[PDB]
């Protein structure tokens, strides 16, 4: 219907944890082919999400319990079976947005921050896709996830101050990439402790409107700095 | 756990 | 579409957090038509409280945003249609549950303990159609949910010990029932307040294989009698 | 808020 009776049924959802209706409100809203508002990006960006980080949560456990019944064919096979059935279900969701992102949101980004925001979410649903790839696939998904983040980078070295939410959370989830899909904890480390650092110069850049979540990002650049360096 | 970035 | 096959996937998809799977694999089994075992019989329960648990959650959630939208035309009514297409949602779960209870499930119980565990399911999730059923057809829900705890409890206090886990919770729902759904707060309380005054008075019956459980509704059912005496 | 029985 109107865009603005999706994006407020989307509100709806998000309230309920609805997370499949809020995701498919807002795919509609990108579908009619205007950027989106920043409260429509996060809307977007919050429902799938959720939706895509049901399976990833699912897919582990699965994939454990495959690991682990080794020797045991019948109960195995059940448990393969249906971690491909989980898969299937993550990549589908992953496919969704990475198609609206080259048909809709990529496209159509005219100010700096909407593209590193769109070329962030493109290195992160290929991220996930690299999380479940194996074998012939995944180098083609890893240096997809690469590629767009690189060009967010760089974007937003160039474009945004350090202290800018969404350079934060490229640098923390660039970094995630570095650290568990390429396996470099020092590139993973280097990113996230400069980008910690460049923004702890320039608190005074710090909006009321920006600084809960850059405060709350760098928290989580220096949790996991933390946690690879013990 | 590591974490990314919320929503 | 095997038996033990089917208990095995409901299972995994209870480690993954998936209830609709796993509520589907336990409808599965339950169609079958032999009685469930002890372990059946509690998947299928677990699955479909949680799968119905979310809607009456989100309906919660969004019944309070239109009461609180009161005055504000639009908004009220997105909130209402939203809550009209949970409730049809809720609705078909309740049915489904319902069904198999009258189907199977009561009708092959045969023993006391499981006939007082499907008839206090079957008061429960009439009660769930109850708090969200309206006009002509509520009058009758309330009955059914009111003559399947009735019998429940009959059979409970003829055939089970004061502290056994099922008649405290029976008591317990019961009890809910008269608050909530009859509106009838001193008959809740009368019911909660000698459930608890006979388990108390018989804690010799406990036993070390459920003694946790029956503790655990015991505080529970004071925990109602404080907050309505409060 | 009152509670009903966990299962």
């Amino acid at each position: 219907m109107d865009k603005n009776e999706l994006v407020q049924k989307a509100k709806l959802a998000e309230q309920a944890e609805r997370y499949d209706d809020m995701a498919a409100c807002m795919k509609s809203v990108t579908e009619q082919g205007a950027e989106l508002s920043n409260e429509e990006r996060n809307l977007l960006s919050v429902a799938y999400k959720n939706v895509v980080g049901a399976r990833r949560s699912s897919w582990r456990v699965v994939s454990s319990i495959e690991q682990k019944t080794e020797g045991a064919e019948k109960k195995q096979q059940m448990a393969r079976e249906y971690r491909e059935k989980i898969e299937t279900e993550l990549r589908d969701i992953c496919n969704d947005v990475l198609s609206l992102l080259e048909k809709f949101l990529i496209p159509n980004a005219s100010q700096a921050e909407s593209k590193v925001f769109y070329l962030k979410m493109k290195g992160d649903y290929y991220r996930y896709l690299a999380e479940v790839a194996a074998g012939d696939d995944k180098k083609g998904i890893v240096d997809q996830s690469q590629q767009a983040y690189q060009e967010a980078f760089e974007i937003s070295k160039k474009e945004m101050q350090p202290t800018h939410p969404i350079r934060l959370g490229l640098a923390l989830n660039f970094s995630v990439f570095y650290y568990e899909i390429l396996n470099s904890p020092e590139k993973a480390c280097s990113l996230a402790k400069t980008a910690f650092d460049e923004a702890i110069a320039e608190l005074d850049t710090l909006s009321e409107e920006s600084y809960k979540d850059s405060t709350l990002i760098m928290q989580l650049l220096r949790d996991n700095l933390t946690l690879w360096t013990s | 756990s590591r974490n990314s970035t919320p929503g």
